[PDB]
């Protein structure tokens, strides 16, 4: 057959290669349905893990966990400020998800070891066989789609979401009135992905959040449909070769800059990942310094719109480029950070003064005192303070550790699709092997010299 | 804490995040044991 | 009777003895080994005051056969010297280890070169390898050797260890300013060009290989018999002459460069190595210490490494010669206001 | 600045809608083999 | 007693007693 | 069609330079890289760094040197924020927030993606393998890493790498208090690969030109011997295998070529790509390896290791950069 | 494995008992852990 | 030996402590009290160290261990005017902040034990931080 080198022109080190042929589809699936398996064996354990080792006082991000996070801002275990109401929920899914890979890592070992090795009937596909591989699109996007309604469907009929925006605090609450309107929700995407703007990281209710999985929801529906009952048309037929490993490039690239958009989410965003349960973003523990170091000022009779810094500038408090009274220090460029303990602060003009002084309600300076010493900064063996500091603070934050291990996958997923890309439009050229001795292109070419002729 | 019920398995739930990083150790050795054939 | 031995040494076997394997395996397996045993066990608080053993408690990163006593000078410390009275121990105190180490270090280093030397002129090929080599003796001798005979001290030279040149690097900042230094910029230029030509020659290579084989494994298109080029220089002279506007077109100008550009690089940075050990110092900018001491609001980046070398020095030094008793108090200390 | 925004704008446009169509006239036949 | 019996030795006869030292280390209380 | 023939024109093998269409994006995005430089380089004012109205005189005209000429990156003030020529009130407060750099480097990351591209266009092209552009996607994920990525991280363009030597220093010095690189596993490997690289780099160009086969006399350049577009193999690979087997053991020596330039590509391109992830997860303030206050005695006093004398260094660097502008006592990223 | 049964054990555990019995404190001079602070560094040449 | 003995009271008495009890009052400073007592002084406000000369100038004098239990069975002042429990970690408002919500007396002792049995094994590398 061909599962050795020989006979498949593939050392053991590119073996799964192997599997790019369209006889080899039985492996194919079978390789997909066990790795699904261990997909979801990582979703059970680790989960698991991060219960197994969950000290209830300190809240959710101190732990290390980043499972738990997801989870509880699903309004599942947690209820109001983000308090862990019951450790069985987040149980429950980790055993769910333990009994998922369990059926996956059965389903992936039968088309992997015994199941028949070439696919037939309605499930025969071949890479050129472009019907049947955009019909098979279609559906993968017809089921994505009614993952994504379904999901809407929940945050708007069973339970809710953690809303971090919600009065007081931030329950969980059901969103009732998502935002359809068009122009808001596909105006995300003509945001600026620049400072300000923040392209649509600044998602920041759960109405439009809500909205635009609808929207996508429906979106999918119908793109699924379309290549369930349209083939590729005269047009995508050659615009770039129609094999597997191009098909994977292209999923590559999609799923890296995915990555890379995920990391800034979960560095920025502070509504879809809410801090109670993340911890602080960097703009917003900043700018909870700036705000705990204003309150101790207060009381101590030191006005603060008087004062100024080693250079002229406002000590706590100044202006924006664009003129918006903002927290003075190095933290003026965190001026867009929008945290819902400090937006009672906001007024017209940014933080005015009146609500101000004889505003904050008590806990909005304690979550920001908690805020301003949890920052995300840290090392590989998890220490906390600056870094040429003292060890002696055990942690590191989960913004950190997401962003990080996603901007890595980014990095990679993009250099594997180069790799896939160029090798996709190389082995349908005909010269992936090297080149042709009989026949090489450059000595067959007119030199590139102006003299010669 | 996980739940006293199911406080029995101990290690077994420490084992069970780093299970997915010896499937990739069991394929080099899986490739060892055919000799890289 | 001699040439029976010259015989000998010239045998084939698993690992090439030579006449230089005597001046070669003796040196580099005591200063390798007096390395372990150093990281191992013997402490740098009777010289430094610190710890730098896996006995005190350090690890891989912060093990190191630190530099001698800087009381001791620029004495050999051997054994049976003056300083250790044949005493193993007061021996390891005082920072002997690193003599030892670095002495048999060089040796051992002109032992390997007369081995690359030997061994080219064995097998009958020109010893480019051992010219190559002459580029990290440099560098040995300017860092370890000639810097602290130019210093107070052995003290001042680079601790066998990870750490111990982590501090070496940025005392070289801070009291050398040696990213100014042009040497070592062009030092810093061969080095990462000889990477650049490494990664640029490898890539081109093996994405201008023939279809010498029928297997998408293209790694045995290649046997050690054949006379042939593996890969075309034409296809690849004209790919770079089309990406970057010149390419190589002879190929051994090409493996003389990719020879050249390393070694030069790190001989220059020898040079300026040779420069500090005399505290001869691209420290300064003359002008600009002038237009920005008449004028404080000319503020370059240059200036701002010149306060920060200023803060990396009162703010180590304290600690990192400790036979000196610098005693600074906290309020001569620069801060940058916190 | 306003005219220079549009300039930028247009710019841009020409250089991408180059690039674009140009990757749609079918540019993987642009081989030496085929 | 051969040179084989040596190069193979000099650097391993030392290696496992330093490696046997350093796993007592990692049991020694400060 | 003439827009076949304009297709025709720019994915041409037959012109000097090669166009394409990443080439066709890249020559105008390092038309004005190019021109913003050359400009800001030699004549831009002093530039607001810190947003603390303490303008730094980074230009060659404004009594400043090559070494120390720096296109000074955007205020502080600004941030994130997009900032280019129009949304300025003026070209004289552009000027003085560092417009210059933001355009720089909004048309340098861009140019250097699209030369990436161009180096998979050629060789795709040409006929041979596709996979220089993975070679050439180290450098280039370094500087991005020091252009983009790190100042996303810390939130503002004025913590991106200066466009000069000495601001160049100066980000090194600032990183190395703020992140202690010099402890950080991905910059130990980068600086392994670099310098392996270069050891690499030596030791392939000593051995193919020890190994060279006799074909010149003594008084003319043994680069003679080689013809361009020789079949022939110039050097010897049985010789100077013979002799670096020989050096350090039996099964050590390459002797397979295409290996050993898979090697020489994979060894430095690899060590790149993970230095430039430890700069990109540094972004995120995960730091180096921390030793401090690791070893104590049995009462519990710190005996200092090296490591705290790094730390120490690194303190000295840290209490020292950006002196006016830090207000409270905890610089955050 | 018959020659090197006990020749393997006898040589680890020998490196072993070299750390664990004391006798490195004393063969290199090594401060215990608690001779450190009763710092001397040695301020003479000839006579440490 | 002697560092072990601190003072308990401000009417004198210097009571020892088991090494045991000190490394596990060492402890949970390192778990509840590093998140922004981490060396010596306070993230939150830089004037307030945990040293003996500030402590002992405390009003009341809070350099005792005694002191430092009711210190946080009370969060007070510096010099004692309002009793403000929820801008600060504290033993009876567990709402505010869970970190000492499992800490029992024993627990409180051991930490304000290990607080004022530092400053003569450092000196000078707890009270502000060695510069
Ligand atoms: C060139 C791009 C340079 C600037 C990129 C940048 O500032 O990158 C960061 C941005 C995220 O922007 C940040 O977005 C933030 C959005 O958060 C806001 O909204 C959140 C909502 O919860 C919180 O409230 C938060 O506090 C509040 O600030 C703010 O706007 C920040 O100022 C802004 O920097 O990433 C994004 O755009 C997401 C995309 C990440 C990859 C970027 C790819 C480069 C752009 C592709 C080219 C487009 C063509
Ligand atoms: C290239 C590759 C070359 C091949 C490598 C060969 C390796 C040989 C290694 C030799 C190392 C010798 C160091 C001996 C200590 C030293 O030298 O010791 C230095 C002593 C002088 O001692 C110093 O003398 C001063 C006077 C003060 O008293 C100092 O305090 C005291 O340290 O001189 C001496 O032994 C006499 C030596 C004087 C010549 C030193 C030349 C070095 C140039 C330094 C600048
Ligand atoms: C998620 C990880 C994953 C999964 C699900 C698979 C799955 C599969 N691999 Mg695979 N592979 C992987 C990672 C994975 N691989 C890695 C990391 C390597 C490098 C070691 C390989 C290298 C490799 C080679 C060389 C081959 C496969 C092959 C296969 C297929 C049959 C296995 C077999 O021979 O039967 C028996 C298994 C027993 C344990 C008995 C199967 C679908 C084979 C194939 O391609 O079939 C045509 C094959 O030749 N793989
Ligand atoms: C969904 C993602 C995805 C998928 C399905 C593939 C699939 C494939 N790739 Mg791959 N690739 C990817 C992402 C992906 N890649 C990324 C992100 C990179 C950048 C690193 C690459 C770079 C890459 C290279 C260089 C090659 C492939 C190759 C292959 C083919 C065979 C690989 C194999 O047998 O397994 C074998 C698996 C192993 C031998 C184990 C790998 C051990 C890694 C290096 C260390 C793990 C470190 C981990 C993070 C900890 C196969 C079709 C080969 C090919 O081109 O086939 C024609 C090959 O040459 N890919
Ligand atoms: C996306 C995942 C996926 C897909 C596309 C398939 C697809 C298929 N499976 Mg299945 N399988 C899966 C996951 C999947 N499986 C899982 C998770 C399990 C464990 C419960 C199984 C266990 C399984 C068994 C026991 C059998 C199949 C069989 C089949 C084939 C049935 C053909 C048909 O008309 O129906 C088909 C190609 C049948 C088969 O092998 O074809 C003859 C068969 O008897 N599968
Ligand atoms: C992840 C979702 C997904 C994926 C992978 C695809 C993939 C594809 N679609 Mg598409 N499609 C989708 C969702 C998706 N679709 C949805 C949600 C809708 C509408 C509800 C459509 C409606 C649609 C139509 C009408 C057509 C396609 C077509 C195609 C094929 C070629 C498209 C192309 O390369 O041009 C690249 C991108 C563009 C042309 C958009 C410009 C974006 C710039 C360049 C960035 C390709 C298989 C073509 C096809 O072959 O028909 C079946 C085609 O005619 N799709
Ligand atoms: C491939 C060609 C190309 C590309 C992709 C860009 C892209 C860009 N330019 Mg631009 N530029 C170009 C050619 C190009 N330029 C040429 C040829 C000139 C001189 C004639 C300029 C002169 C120029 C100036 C003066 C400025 C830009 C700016 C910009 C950035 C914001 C402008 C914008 O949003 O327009 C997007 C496209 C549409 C809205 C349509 C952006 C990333 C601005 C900038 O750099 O901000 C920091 C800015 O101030 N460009
Ligand atoms: C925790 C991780 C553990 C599991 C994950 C895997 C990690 C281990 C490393 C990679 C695993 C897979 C092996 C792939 C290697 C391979 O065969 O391709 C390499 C090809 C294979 O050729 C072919 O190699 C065949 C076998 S062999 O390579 O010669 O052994 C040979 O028969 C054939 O003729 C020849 O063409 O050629 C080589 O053998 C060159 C080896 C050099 C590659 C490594 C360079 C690393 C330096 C930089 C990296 C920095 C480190 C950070
Ligand atoms: C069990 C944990 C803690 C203990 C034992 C503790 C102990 C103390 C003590 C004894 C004081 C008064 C010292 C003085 O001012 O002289 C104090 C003050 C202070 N603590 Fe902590 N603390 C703990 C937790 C925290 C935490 C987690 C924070 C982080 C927000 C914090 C912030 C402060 C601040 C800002 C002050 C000065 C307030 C004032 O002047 O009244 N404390 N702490
Ligand atoms: C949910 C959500 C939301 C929404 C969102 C949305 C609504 C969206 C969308 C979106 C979309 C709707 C999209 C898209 C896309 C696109 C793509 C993905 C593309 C493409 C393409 C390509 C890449 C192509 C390429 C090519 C070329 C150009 C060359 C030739 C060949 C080809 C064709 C291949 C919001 C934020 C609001 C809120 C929150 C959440
Ligand atoms: C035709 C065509 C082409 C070409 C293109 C090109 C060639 C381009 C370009 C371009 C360019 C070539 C551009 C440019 C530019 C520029 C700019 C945009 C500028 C600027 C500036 C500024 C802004 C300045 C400023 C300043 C400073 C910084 C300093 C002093 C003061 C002042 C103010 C003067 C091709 C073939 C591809 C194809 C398509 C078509
Ligand atoms: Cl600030
Ligand atoms: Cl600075």
């Amino acid at each position: 057959p061909g599962y050795d080198e020989a006979t498949s022109g593939y050392a053991w080190w590119a073996g799964n290669a192997r599997l790019i042929t369209p006889e080899l589809t039985g492996r194919f699936l079978g390789a997909h349905v066990a790795h699904a398996g261990l997909v979801a064996l990582w979703a059970g354990g680790m989960l698991l893990f991060e219960v197994s080792h969950f000290n209830l006082s300190k809240p959710m991000y101190e732990q290390g966990c980043i499972l738990m996070p997801h989870i509880a801002t699903l309004g599942i275990g947690v209820g109001q400020s983000g308090e862990i109401t019951s450790m069985f929920p987040f149980f429950a899914i980790g055993v769910a998800h333990l009994i998922g890979s369990a059926v996956l890592g059965i389903g992936g070992m039968y088309h992997a070891i015994k199941g028949p090795e070439k696919l037939y009937g309605f499930f025969q596909f071949d890479w050129t066989d472009r019907a049947k591989v955009a019909q098979i699109l279609g559906f993968h996007i017809a089921i994505l789609g009614i993952f994504a309604l379904l999901f809407a469907a929940k945050a708007m009929y069973w339970g809710g979401l953690y809303d971090p925006w919600a009065p007081g605090g931030g329950d969980v609450r059901l969103v009732t009135n998502p935002t359809l309107d068009p122009r808001i929700i596909f105006g995300y995407l003509i945001k600026r992905p620049t400072g300000g703007e923040g392209w649509i990281v600044s998602v920041n209710n759960l109405e439009d959040i809500i909205g635009g999985h609808i929207w996508i929801g429906c979106i999918l529906i119908a793109g699924g449909i379309w290549h369930i009952l349209v083939p590729p048309l005269r047009w995508t037929y050659n615009l770039f070769p129609w094999t597997g490993e191009t098909y994977l490039s292209q999923s590559l690239g999609n799923v890296a800059g995915q990555a890379f958009i995920a990391a800034a989410f979960i560095w920025f965003n502070n509504t879809a990942y809410p801090s109670v349960f993340y911890g602080p973003t960097v703009p917003e523990s900043s700018q909870a310094q700036s705000f705990v170091f204003l309150m101790r000022d207060q009381g101590m009779g030191a006005d603060v719109a008087s004062a100024q810094g080693p250079t002229g500038l406002g000590k706590y408090l100044q202006r924006s480029p664009t003129g918006e009274i903002i927290f003075g220090g190095e933290t003026m460029r965190f001026w867009d950070a929008r945290a819902p303990w400090l937006e009672p602060l906001r007024g017209k003009n940014g933080l005015d003064l009146d609500k101000l002084q004889h505003d904050v309600q008590p806990w909005q300076l304690r979550r920001a005192a908690e805020y301003m010493t949890h920052s995300p900064i840290g090392s590989l063996n998890s220490v906390a303070g600056l870094a040429t500091e003292s060890n002696a603070f055990n942690y590191v934050s989960p913004r950190t550790w997401l962003a990080s291990a996603h901007f890595i996958f980014g990095f990679f997923f993009l250099v594997g699709h180069l790799w896939h890309a160029g090798r996709a439009r190389a082995a349908a050229a005909g010269f992936e092997t090297g080149l042709d001795r009989e026949d090489e292109p450059v000595l067959s070419m007119a030199p590139i010299d102006p003299s010669l002729r | 804490e996980l739940p006293e019920a199911y406080r029995a398995f101990g290690p077994l739930i420490d084992v069970l995040p780093i299970l997915p990083i010896f499937f990739l150790l069991l394929a080099f050795v899986w490739q060892a044991s055919v000799g890289f054939r | 009777w001699i040439k029976q031995l010259d015989d000998w040494l010239k045998r084939d076997r698993f690992v090439f003895i030579g006449w230089s394997g005597l001046l070669l395996f003796p040196c580099s397996f005591l200063a390798i080994g007096a390395w372990f045993t150093g990281t191992t066990f013997v402490t740098s608080w009777y010289t430094h005051g610190l710890v730098s053993s896996y006995l005190e408690g350090c690890n891989f990163l912060t093990v190191a056969v630190s530099t001698p006593a800087e009381s001791m000078g620029h004495s050999l410390l051997l054994l049976w010297g003056p300083e250790a009275s044949g005493d193993f121990v007061r021996w390891c105190q005082i920072g002997g280890l690193w003599t030892f180490t670095a002495l048999h270090g060089v040796f051992g280093l002109i032992g390997f070169m007369l081995r690359q030397i030997e061994i080219a002129r064995l097998v009958g090929i020109r010893p480019y390898n051992a010219i190559a080599f002459s580029a990290p003796i440099a560098v040995y001798c300017a860092t370890f050797l000639i810097y602290p005979l130019g210093q107070s001290s052995w003290f001042f030279g680079p601790g066998f260890g990870v750490s111990a040149i982590f501090r070496f690097l940025l005392f070289f900042q801070g009291f050398h300013n040696y990213t100014l230094n042009p040497f070592h910029m062009m030092g810093v230029t061969g080095v990462l060009g000889g990477a650049l030509l490494c990664a640029i020659h490898g890539a081109t290579v093996q994405n201008t290989l023939f279809r010498d084989n029928q297997s998408k494994n293209t790694f045995k298109g290649f046997s050690t018999d054949q006379g042939e080029e593996t890969y075309s220089m034409v296809t690849a002279n004209r790919f770079w002459s089309q990406i970057f506007g010149i390419a190589f077109s002879n190929k051994r100008w090409l493996h003389f460069f990719m020879l050249f550009v390393p070694v030069t690089g790190l001989w220059m940075s020898a040079i300026g190595m040779a420069g500090l050990a005399f505290n001869l110092r691209a420290y300064d900018f003359v002008s600009q210490e002038i237009r920005a001491a008449e004028d404080p609001e000319f503020e370059t980046f240059y200036t701002k490494n010149i306060l920060l070398n200023e803060g990396l020095r009162a703010w180590l030094s304290e600690m990192d010669q400790p036979a000196k008793k610098f005693v600074f108090p906290d309020e001569v200390l620069p801060r940058g206001f916190s | 600045m306003v005219t220079l925004k549009i300039v930028v704008y247009l710019t841009v446009s020409f250089f991408v809608g180059l690039f674009i169509f140009g990757f749609l006239s079918g540019d993987p036949a642009r081989n030496p083999s085929g | 007693f051969t040179i084989r019996w040596l190069a193979i030795h000099a650097l391993a006869i030392p290696s496992v007693f330093f490696l046997g030292s350093i796993a007592a280390m990692q049991f020694i209380q400060r | 069609s003439q827009w076949e023939r304009f297709c025709q024109w720019i994915t041409s093998t037959e012109n000097r330079l090669y166009i394409g269409w990443f080439g066709v994006l890249m020559l105008p995005l390092l038309g004005v890289s190019i021109t913003v430089f050359v400009t800001a380089f030699i004549a831009a004012p002093p530039v607001d760094i810190d947003g603390i109205r303490e303008p730094l005189s980074g230009s060659l005209l404004y009594g400043n040197n090559i070494i120390t000429a720096a296109v000074v990156p955007t205020s502080n003030a600004i941030g994130l924020h997009f900032y280019p020529i129009w949304e300025a009130a003026t070209l004289d407060e552009w000027l003085y927030n560092g417009g210059p750099y933001q355009m720089i480097a909004f048309h340098y990351i861009p140019a250097l993606l699209c030369y990436l591209g161009r180096e998979w266009e050629l060789s795709y092209r040409l006929g041979m393998r596709p996979w220089i552009c993975i070679a050439y996607s180290a450098p280039v994920a370094a500087t991005i890493s020091v252009f983009l990525i790190y100042p996303i991280g810390q939130g503002s363009f004025s913590d991106g790498l200066p466009m000069g030597i000495s601001g160049t220093f100066n980000f090194m010095f600032v990183f190395q208090a703020e992140h202690n690189i010099l402890m950080h596993p991905f910059h130990m490997l980068g600086v392994a690969g670099v310098l392996g690289g270069s050891l690499f780099c030596a030791m392939h160009g000593s051995l193919v030109t020890s190994s060279l086969v006799r074909e010149t006399s003594d008084s003319q350049s043994q680069n003679e011997g080689y013809k361009f577009g020789q079949e022939e193999e110039t050097y010897n690979i049985l010789a100077a295998h013979g002799y670096f087997g020989r050096l350090i053991f039996q099964y050590a020596s390459f002797n397979n070529s295409r290996q050993l330039h898979f090697f020489l590509a994979a060894w430095p391109v690899v060590c790149i790509w993970f230095v430039a992830l430890g700069i990109s997860t540094m972004a995120f303030n995960l730091n180096g390896f921390n030793f401090n206050h690791s070893v104590l005695d049995s009462q519990g006093r710190v005996l200092p290791s090296w490591a705290d004398v790094v730390n120490r260094a690194s303190l000295g660097f840290e209490v020292m950069h950006e002196r006016n502008a830090h207000n409270f006592p905890l610089d955050l990223a | 494995w018959i020659i090197h049964s006990i020749t393997i054990p006898a040589l680890f555990i020998a490196g072993w008992l070299f750390v664990s019995t004391g006798l490195a404190y004393d063969a290199f001079g090594t401060p215990r852990p608690n001779e450190y602070y009763p710092l001397p560094i040695v301020d003479d040449r000839y006579n440490p | 030996a002697n560092l072990r003995t601190i003072p308990l009271n401000e009417a004198g008495d210097t009571v020892t402590l088991s090494l045991e009890e000190f490394t596990r009052g060492q402890q949970k400073f390192n778990n509840a009290c590093a998140i922004c007592h981490l060396g010596g002084i306070t993230k939150t406000n830089p004037n307030v160290g945990l040293d003996t000369e500030s402590l002992a100038g405390a009003f009341p004098d809070r350099n005792n261990l005694e002191g430092l239990v009711d210190y946080l069975h009370n969060p007070t002042t510096y010099d004692g005017l309002t009793e403000i429990s929820e801008l600060h970690p504290s033993t009876k408002s567990s709402d505010i902040y869970p970190k000492m919500r499992n800490l029992t007396e024993d627990d409180l002792r051991a930490i304000s034990g290990h607080i004022l049995l530092m400053p003569k094994i450092r000196g000078d590398q707890w009270g502000a931080g060695k510069t």
